[PDB]
């Protein structure tokens, strides 16, 4: 939800850049790994399903 | 029972993208339902 | 019926939550019928 | 009633609109025609 | 046909409309066209 | 079948347009075949 | 309906980032409290409805 100064927000920006590209947030995801005391948040890229047909 | 798995998955893959996405994804669902009526008919 | 009545409430609560949310709900819901209709015949 | 003027109504009203609310507003009428359908049947 | 003819000019006058025109005009045929199926049953 | 064949093809062509171009070719599909579906009735 | 200076609405921004969150207003939520003689307003945001298979 954070906004460029104008009113664009990235979810704006993902809307009219990657229009059906799918946004989970999971609880688990969270604090993944330790720096020395902050709790690492994480981000998963990740292709759901690959057709069979190709390969 | 399988359309039926189909657009509920379908339903639960559109409701997290964006709205564009969304809506496209439900229109084509609606479209895949009415080829269905018409190949019935 | 009972059917009828739920389908109004979720039209009514679909008229208060912005336009792409609004468009997209009620696409869902018009998808919902054409399911039904489906299921008719 | 009659269930054709009120629908040249809403059409107008909604064509009088802008372009999120008139879409809303058609597709809302879409689905009261759906369901009309389904009630028939 | 004359509802034929119709139609075809409603598209080609949508298609050159801009995006919210063309998704608001396609629509109030789909209506006219859900309108005329409640007519004939 | 050659219609099943020619709206599989639009649905394809229709993913890879912008999303308003995405829902116009939708819900023209979308008429494509309710007209079809007065046509057999 | 209050914008940013280059044509951004609240409006559009909750459209833009929360899509389907409902939004009402009403009267009796206007002047809930007194600071000392300034009506307070309020705002209330919650879950309507909570799905009873998870718990």
């Amino acid at each position: 939800s954070v906004t460029t100064p104008y009113g664009i927000s990235v979810s704006d920006w993902i809307e009219q850049t990657y229009p059906k590209m799918r946004i989970v947030s999971a609880p688990e995801l969270s604090g993944v790994q330790m720096k020395a005391q902050e709790p690492e948040d994480a981000l998963v890229l990740f292709v759901e399903d690959v057709n069979a047909a190709v390969d | 029972a399988v359309a039926a798995a189909e657009s509920e998955r379908q339903e639960s893959a559109a409701s997290e993208m964006s709205g564009e996405g969304e809506v496209a994804e439900l229109i084509s669902q609606v479209k895949a339902i009415l080829a269905r009526l018409e190949g019935t008919a």
